[PDB]
DNA sequence: AGATTTTCAGATGAAACGTAGGAAATTTACACT
DNA sequence: TGTAAATTTCCTACGTTTCATCTGAAAATCTAG
């Protein structure tokens, strides 16, 4: 009941329960970049929810702090950067950097690609900089991604990055140039039951207000996520819920949680679908109403026209299908029949229900 | 317990390589031309898994590298590492000191882009293809032909190929043999003793003190000489077999380790394999597994049932007659076309893995 | 017996299938000079 | 002139199903003295 602490945690908490091992590695290996230009790359691998992101923002955010006070370190540039926010692209991950570390005027399309790493040299150049890479399991699963990192981790301008993925399986995915040349990878194990029961209430202490949550209900939550999930941010946000609703009184009990619960599985396929590319949702209501891929996409070609704008190939729109599919949205079916003429392409609305209430809710209030 | 296991993985690359003493020879002698800087001969290597190949090549390269110290550029690409064409030309345009863009090229304009790296290089360049069956196995014949091509039509680098069987000299139609077989050597497998020598040779510098009975090499040698006389499986089983004697945290190793490790091995073998099979592959394992020396017929038949169980249409008789002879490659099951007069000619089948790591990583998938 | 004729139960071959998907070509948006 | 990424244009080879042809020794039938 004191919300600042529920949407910027790096703000309010100045220390990470369960990670100080994780975070006293780093600053050691930084120091050892400062104070022995000695090169580091660490890569951090772990389930959703485990606090990869939140230590990295900890770790840049303190060294920020850090080189005010210190002097020592007045000198060094920092750039952290988000793969999939960004693009995915390689092209427009080195933009970014490149943005950062040089000063920040930089194109980001026309230029070779070398020329990045050739304009981040020349914004360092004796002068020590640090990477951080949030979800570079997208950077490398495109053509030429381990392939730029390789460029990066093993180049001169003295600099150390942080790698934190997303997907586990992440080295499967990349060559062996990089991996050879990589530092360490730091795994961050999901939370147990008694790990999230103490950081909820930590986050209970500062947010929320003394009475309105007891011992147990903490303990329920931690129980309910731990439980094969890991994952801390939906435990966090999960609270948030059952707080929102027992705004009553309130006592929160059991119910509030159960339904916090559905409230946010179901909640979830609304703005998964609201923030959803234009073209995508049109292609999802095509869906709807015909699982035939082929099929679909001339109600397809037919949305398009009727609002006037260009409908893509069938093969970018195959794609796109395939691609909510790699979304969790739609199921492809892929049916053969030998000489009775196979190989069709179909896809399952997930819900068909669910989404198309959201679809409509979401094309009508993006009108008033 | 260790002191360095590092000393044992299928990278390091030791002073000498013992039994392997014609091998080297016959190449380094057919390789000499590179000192006055004139192209040798192409060298084609077939032997089985295991059996040094890779490593004589690998390492012969460095000690001419050295010895002549001459100008001279080697490019060592692995076929299976690679799994494109794309990946290919584009290292081979890279070692020539060459830039291409990630996209935007196209298989024939790059070899357009190769044939101007070598006709501007003035480095004799020799080319190290491993495993090639992988990129012509689900790739085509042409790299070859077309790289063939490639030196003879603008006068040069030398090749040398490095595959696993003798059917595979049948896919060279074209002067893609007459110019490869120039010269053509064979890697025997290694027998028990020679696997003895070569694990003694890397223990020492692994191991610690008596923490390796002479009595566990022995053996550790003579099982894998038994399956291939596979020189990495000898080194893999001495390895595991002192990380497992490292987590029942003693310091030493027993026989007891060993045969310990083989059936590990073979887990992990296969639980990453059952893993990467098609769903409907998966099935017509799952089926031989609830009938446990059993006939095609009997396995299609309990093989509907669970497409019935589980609401997953089936699949031709047809299909299944052969996806069981694929599991049979995989070495998950073993299936032989038995002849019997009025019981007529089946496969007869039966599980080769254990029956747990079979199911364990099966459910591991759904 | 020995010499046949079936008879079983599946192997092995081959064709027909029509788009899903991979690779080239074009387009988009820029940049530098 | 250029490059990197997104989309369009081309074209077949992919995993099967269907149709058609083989297989090979067991057993059940016949053979004739
Ligand atoms: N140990 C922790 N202490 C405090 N808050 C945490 C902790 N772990 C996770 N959180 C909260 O849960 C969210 C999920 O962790 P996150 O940084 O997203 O890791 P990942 O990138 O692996 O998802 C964080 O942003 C943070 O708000
Ligand atoms: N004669 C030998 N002496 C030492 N090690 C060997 C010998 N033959 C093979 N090996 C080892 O086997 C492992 C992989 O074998 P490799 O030669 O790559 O087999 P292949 O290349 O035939 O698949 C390497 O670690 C290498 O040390
Ligand atoms: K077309
Ligand atoms: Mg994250
Ligand atoms: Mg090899």
């Amino acid at each position: 009941k004191n919300p600042k602490v529920f949407i910027d945690p790096l703000s309010v908490f100045k220390e990470i329960p369960f990670r100080e091992d994780i975070l006293r590695d780093a600053a050691i290996a930084i120091r050892y970049f400062v104070k022995n230009e000695v090169k580091f790359s660490n890569l951090f691998l772990g389930l959703t929810g485990t606090g990869k992101t939140f230590v990295s923002k900890y770790i840049f955010n303190e060294i920020e702090e850090v080189k005010k006070e210190d002097e020592e370190y007045k000198d060094v540039k920092q750039a952290y950067v988000n793969c999939r926010e960004v693009g995915g692209t390689p092209q427009a991950v080195l933009s970014s950097l490149a943005g950062k570390l040089t000063g920040f005027s930089v194109p980001k399309h026309g230029i070779n690609l070398g020329e990045y790493i050739d304009k981040i040299k020349n914004g360092t150049r004796n002068i020590r900089a640090i990477i951080y890479l949030d979800e570079v399991d997208t950077l490398v699963k495109r053509r030429g991604g381990d392939i730029v990192l390789y460029q990066l981790l093993r180049s001169d301008a003295n600099i150390s990055v942080i790698m934190i993925s997303n997907d586990i399986n992440v080295r499967d995915y990349m060559e062996p140039r990089v991996l050879s040349s990589l530092g360490p990878s730091v795994i961050f194990k999901p939370y147990d039951a008694e790990q999230l029961k103490f950081i909820l209430s930590k986050y209970a202490e500062y947010g929320l207000i003394k009475g309105t949550y007891d011992d147990e209900i903490l303990s329920y939550i931690a129980a309910i996520s731990a439980k094969e999930h890991g994952d801390a941010r939906k435990a966090v946000n999960l609270l948030f819920r059952a707080a929102q609703l027992a705004s009553g009184g309130g006592i929160i009990r059991k119910e509030h949680v159960d339904k916090a619960i559905v409230d946010y599985e179901q909640e979830r396929l609304i703005e998964a679908v609201k923030a959803l590319p234009f073209h995508y949702k049109l292609a999802l209501r095509s869906l709807i109403e015909s699982e035939d891929v082929m099929s679909a996409h001339k109600m397809y070609t037919d949305l398009c026209n009727k609002f006037k704008q260009k409908p893509l190939s069938y093969r970018r729109f195959s794609d796109i299908i395939s691609e909510l599919d790699m979304f969790g949205i739609v199921k492809i079916r892929i049916i053969n029949r030998g000489r009775a003429g196979g190989v069709k392409k179909y896809a399952l609305v997930e819900d068909k229900e669910k989404v198309l209430r959201a679809l409509n809710e979401t094309f009508e209030d993006s009108i008033s | 317990i260790f002191i360095n296991r590092e000393y044992l993985l299928p990278d390091y690359i030791p002073d000498e390589l013992p039994h392997r003493e014609d091998q080297i020879r016959k190449i380094a002698s057919i390789l000499a031309p590179l000192y006055r800087e004139e192209k040798p001969n192409n060298i084609f290597i077939y032997g089985l898994t295991g059996t040094g190949k890779t490593a004589v090549v690998k390492f012969v390269l460095s000690k001419l590298h050295k010895k002549f110290l001459g100008k001279f550029k080697h490019v060592y690409i692995n076929t299976r590492q690679i799994d494109t064409p794309y990946r290919v030309l584009a290292d081979l345009l890279e070692s020539l000191d060459v830039k291409v863009p990630f996209t935007g090229l196209s298989i024939a304009e790059l070899y357009r882009r190769l044939v101007k790296a070598v006709r501007d290089y003035g480095s004799q360049v020799v080319i190290v293809l491993d495993e090639i069956d992988a990129f012509v196995k689900k790739y085509n014949d042409d790299i070859l032909y077309k790289l063939s091509r490639i030196n003879s039509e603008v006068n040069k680098i030398s090749f040398i190929g490095i595959t696993n069987d003798v059917k595979f000299v049948d896919l060279l139609d074209p002067r893609v043999k007459s110019s490869l077989s120039e010269e053509e050597i064979i890697f025997p497998p290694y027998n028990a003793e020679e696997l003895e020598d070569i694990l003694t040779k890397r223990a020492q510098m692994a191991f610690k003190p008596g923490v390796l009975p002479d009595n566990v090499i022995k053996l550790c040698a003579a099982l894998a000489a038994r399956e291939h006389g596979d020189a990495r499986r000898a080194l893999d089983l001495l390895r595991v077999s002192g990380e497992i004697a490292e987590r029942m945290k003693d310091t030493k190793v027993k026989e007891e380790y060993v045969y310990m490790a083989k059936e590990e091995i073979e887990r992990d073998r296969v639980r990453d394999i059952i893993l990467t099979l098609p769903f409907h592959s998966k099935l017509v394992l799952m089926a031989v597994v609830s009938i446990s020396v059993s006939t095609t017929g009997a396995v299609y038949e309990t093989y509907l049932n669970i497409c019935k169980k589980l609401g997953v249409e089936a699949v031709t008789q047809r299909r299944v007659s052969d996806i069981i002879n694929e599991l049979d490659m995989v070495g998950i099951l073993t299936a032989k076309v038995v002849n019997r007069g009025r019981y007529g000619k089946t496969k007869e089948i039966g599980l080769a893995v254990d029956k747990n790591i079979i199911v364990r990583s099966l459910i591991e998938s759904d």
